[PDB]
RNA sequence: UUCACAUCGACGGGAAGGUUUGGCACCUCGAUGUCGGCUCUUCGCCACCUGGGGCUGUAGUAUGUUCCAAGGGUUGGGCUG
RNA sequence: GCUCAGUGAUAAAGGAGGUAGGGGUGCAGAGACAGCCAGGAGGUUUGCCUAGAAGCAGCCACCCUUGAAAGAGUGCGUAA
């Protein structure tokens, strides 16, 4: 009950819809449609003054934990089919680019093999060949994670800064053969 | 923190050195170095008290010596101006130009007292016009 | 390991 | 090594410890001190190690007394030694420490430095132990 | 990654996280990672 | 921007300023001269000196404090400090001397009177070893 | 809870004419058999274990892998170990008729559904 | 080099195992018998190699140490009871 | 009332924002914790040592001043 997150009302703004059906909630925004389900203990008022106050059935520890979680997930989906989510990699090396063509992300990191990526629907990816790579989509969660795969490939090295890297990063650069 | 005391003395000193002075001046400040403080404090503790104080201890210090019209002035961050000994043009004058080379450095006029009245940011240009005490004498 | 079991009688 | 100096029997019962020591409860000495919470057998090279770690890790305070001492002996039988024709050769010293008995007093340091330096004094110890601050 | 029985933050960046019940020790240096067992 | 330690009158050696300030764009005749007549105005000591440098090559310097440890050296008479200070006293100055370099150090101090300056001094050469009464 | 209930009814327990050397009891077909709920961390953690009769011969499956595979298999193992064993257990245990579906084909049989009188039996998300 | 915890870790302590050398004498005395090879298995994991990783005082190659991992592998000879 | 470990079958020192209680002691309504904005100064580059030691290799001293506050400096970093 007292989660300084739980506490603050949601801001649903115009341009954006919102169908309550019991404990599940469909939002159809600007850029689409989001679903989710909730818990057993989580209550959310949708209010006359157009707000989301998230309210918990009971208090275990469980209740207040869930409460707090959902309150910032619904916000995320919310502010996710208003106006979306970017997040943004850039490249560091000698020979390594990108290539959106149609349905694939192509990556050269070195790899022997073009490294090909099937980009899902809900996502839009704006790629630079001055070796910066933006993905935006209405879901949060999965913006974040086709981000990570890219990451995956080849992760930040100590040395000389080289792999895919997060526009803001810091990376410990230890000093090689001193 | 700061006891209950310490706070009852302070809005005490600030009301005493409020009783004695005829003139208000209200400046705030974010962001500056502690030099140029250092150097306002070679102009001003000469022929002036500047005192830097919370919302609520001007509040408590302001209301009983008959400054409250001064109240709007407390909003945000607050430092203050008393003029114990010289005279309200060569108190207010230098802050104006003190604004002017502040412009980058994040300084702003809230507002002055005077014959117990309130004067807004752009008023004050009476203040600093006035002469010294060898000509309207 | 220092410790004894519990045979018969003791377990 | 802490060791008595004389004795006219070499070999000795191995007694039975119990209750509490109500003698060595205070702290007399110095200000901060390690207590025995539990009831054992101390060998002078424990109390040995425990004096050294406590005396390095405090170096610029002060002083470290050692409230107990190793004066009743200890006998051991050879390995491939067939039970009987005799008891053993003594080879060590201990000390009998009971429930609330004082080991280390020390005094010259912060309270920090001080809880720091008993608890790596409490690291050589075969015992559980506590903390206590004098009155 | 060292894993020993005994895990205490060994600077001030440190923090003692809970993962799957087992006691983390995680930190901005890779050095300073251990893990409870 | 660099900081550099020069001598009272004499500048432009090889190996101390020239090529270390000169690297930066710094015109080293100009700075040196320029910074032996400033040294020649106020008395002249050893002086930690701030060189600022701009875009276009030009340069504005401030001479900062003549060293209070080098002041207090010379007016107790000594030449090396205390290898302990508080511990071992090297020396002693009257106050009029506390006055003294707490007026040719009063331009260069943020101080915003002369006793300010003078428990300064007092504190400084409490540091290296020096007495004073 | 179920499955003892279950027993309970194959065994005749709660006839007034019940026999412990005889069977008295009832017939069960229990349908539904995947949408059976187990709790705690138990989906993921109890362990089915079957040994060949060689050595090294043991396999073990999770819970859920069985559900997934031959989710009756699960029902038929856990009302088998509260019958009674041997010959009334085993020919009792042929009157457990197990089926992964919402359906049975036993409709010319007339089933009645089984009597619960267990509080906790019912469990609620 | 600086740096206890890359790698070592003195003085001491807390354990597990049941493979070494032992204590016991519960065991079998009638014909319940020890060490190596051959053949033939099988299982454990405290992992030698092969699969995946974290840290490095890891530039690279190669290590070091440690984590999960026992599916598979683990030569042929000169010499010894 | 408690436990979420299938603990409920067995073992220690040690570890721990596990969890439910109980007890002291701090602060705060002139606003406490966390976050976020700024400041973090002068002596001085403390003395010694060192090619250099400038808070930050080492040693000793660890005061004073301007102050809302600021250690002769907690860690990183520079040949310095
Ligand atoms: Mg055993
Ligand atoms: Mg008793
Ligand atoms: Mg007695
Ligand atoms: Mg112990
Ligand atoms: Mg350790
Ligand atoms: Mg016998
Ligand atoms: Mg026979
Ligand atoms: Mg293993
Ligand atoms: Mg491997
Ligand atoms: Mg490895
Ligand atoms: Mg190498
Ligand atoms: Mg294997
Ligand atoms: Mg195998
Ligand atoms: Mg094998
Ligand atoms: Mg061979
Ligand atoms: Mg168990
Ligand atoms: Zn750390």
């Amino acid at each position: 009950k007292e989660s300084r997150i739980g506490k603050q009302p949601i801001t649903v703004p115009a341009n954006v819809a919102i169908a309550m059906e019991g404990q599940d909630l469909k939002v159809k925004g600007p850029l689409g449609e989001l679903s989710i389900t909730y818990p057993r203990e989580v209550l959310v008022e949708k209010q006359e003054s157009g707000f989301l106050r998230v309210r918990k059935a009971v208090e275990t520890r469980r209740a207040n934990q869930m409460h707090g979680l959902f309150r910032t997930l619904t916000d995320n989906m919310v502010v996710g089919v208003s106006k979306g989510f970017e997040k943004k990699l850039q490249l560091v090396g000698v020979g390594y680019r990108a290539t959106v063509e149609g349905k694939d992300l192509i990556l050269s990191l070195g790899f022997s093999h073009p490294v090909r990526m099937a980009i899902p629907d809900e996502l839009q990816v704006k790629v630079e060949e001055n070796t910066k790579v933006t993905v935006s989509g209405r879901d949060k969660s999965v913006v974040g994670q086709f981000a990570a795969t890219i990451r995956s490939w080849r992760p930040p090295e100590p040395y000389k800064g080289k792999g895919v890297r997060y526009v803001d990063e810091v990376v410990r650069r230890k000093e090689g053969k001193a | 923190a700061i006891s209950r005391t310490k706070k009852e003395e302070t809005v005490e000193t600030v009301q005493k050195h409020l009783e004695n002075c005829y003139l208000l001046a209200a400046i705030n400040y974010k962001g500056f170095t502690v030099k140029q403080f250092q150097d306002l404090r070679k102009a001003l503790p000469e022929n002036t008290t500047l005192i830097v104080a919370k919302n609520t201890l001007v509040e408590k210090a302001v209301q009983d010596t008959q400054w409250a019209a001064i109240k709007p002035c407390m909003k945000g961050m607050n430092a203050w101006l008393f003029v114990h000994s010289e005279e309200i043009p060569i108190a207010i004058k230098p802050y104006r130009t003190f604004q002017k080379e502040r412009k980058l450095e994040d300084n702003d006029f809230t507002g002055a007292c005077f014959e117990g009245k309130f004067y807004g940011p752009g008023e004050v240009k009476r203040l600093e016009t006035m002469p010294s005490k060898a000509e309207i004498f | 390991s220092s410790r004894p079991q519990k045979k018969g009688t003791a377990h | 090594m802490l060791s008595p100096k004389r004795t006219r029997f070499r070999k000795q019962h191995r007694g039975r410890m119990k209750g509490i020591s109500y003698r060595g409860n205070r702290i007399c000495f110095g200000r901060y001190a390690l207590q025995a919470l539990e009831p054992a057998w101390i060998t002078s090279r424990q109390i040995e190690a425990g004096r050294r770690a406590m005396t390095r890790n405090a170096r610029r305070g002060g002083k470290i007394w050692v409230r107990i001492f190793p004066d009743k002996p200890v006998t051991v039988r050879p390995a491939e030694t067939r039970m009987g024709s005799g008891k053993g050769s003594p080879e060590y010293w201990v000390a009998v420490v009971k429930p609330g008995r004082i080991l280390y007093e020390i005094s010259g340091v912060a309270e920090n430095i001080a809880r720091r330096a008993v608890a790596i004094a409490a690291s050589k110890m075969p015992i559980r132990t506590q903390f206590i601050i004098s009155g | 990654m060292k894993i020993r029985a005994s895990v205490r933050p060994i600077c001030e960046k440190c923090r003692l996280i809970r993962r799957r019940g087992r006691i983390i020790v995680i930190c901005s240096n890779p050095k300073h990672k251990q893990r409870q067992g | 921007v660099i900081k550099l330690a020069l001598e009272a009158g004499k500048a432009t050696p090889a190996p101390p300023v020239g090529p270390a300030l000169g690297s930066k764009g710094v015109n080293i005749m100009a700075f040196c001269k320029d910074y032996n007549a400033r040294t020649a105005d106020k008395p002249g000591f050893v002086i930690p000196v701030e060189i600022t440098v701009f875009d276009d090559k030009s340069f504005t310097f401030i001479l900062k404090t003549p060293p209070a440890s080098v002041l207090l050296l010379k007016a107790s008479g000594a030449e090396k400090g205390s290898k302990d200070p508080q511990m071992e006293k090297v020396g002693k100055i009257t106050i009029d001397q506390l006055r003294g370099i707490a007026t040719e150090k009063l331009p260069d101090l943020n101080c915003t009177t002369i006793e300010s300056a003078m428990r300064i001094i007092a504190g400084t050469a409490a540091n290296m070893g020096i007495d004073i009464d | 809870r179920m499955a003892s209930t279950i027993a309970i009814h194959i065994r005749g327990k709660n006839l007034a004419s019940y026999t412990p050397s005889v069977d008295m009891g009832a017939f069960v077909i229990v349908v539904n058999a995947d949408k059976v709920a187990v709790s705690g961390k138990k989906r993921t953690q109890k362990l089915y274990r079957r040994h060949s009769g060689r050595p090294g011969g043991l396999k073990e499956e999770t819970f859920d892998q069985l559900q997934k595979r031959i989710p009756e298999r699960i029902i038929e193992h856990a009302v088998r170990g509260m019958l009674p064993k041997g010959r009334l257990g085993r020919y009792l245990f042929n009157h457990l008729k197990v089926y992964k579906g919402a359906e049975h084909p036993h409709q010319a049989q007339q089933p009645i559904d089984l009597p619960l009188r267990d509080k906790r039996i019912r469990v609620e998300k």
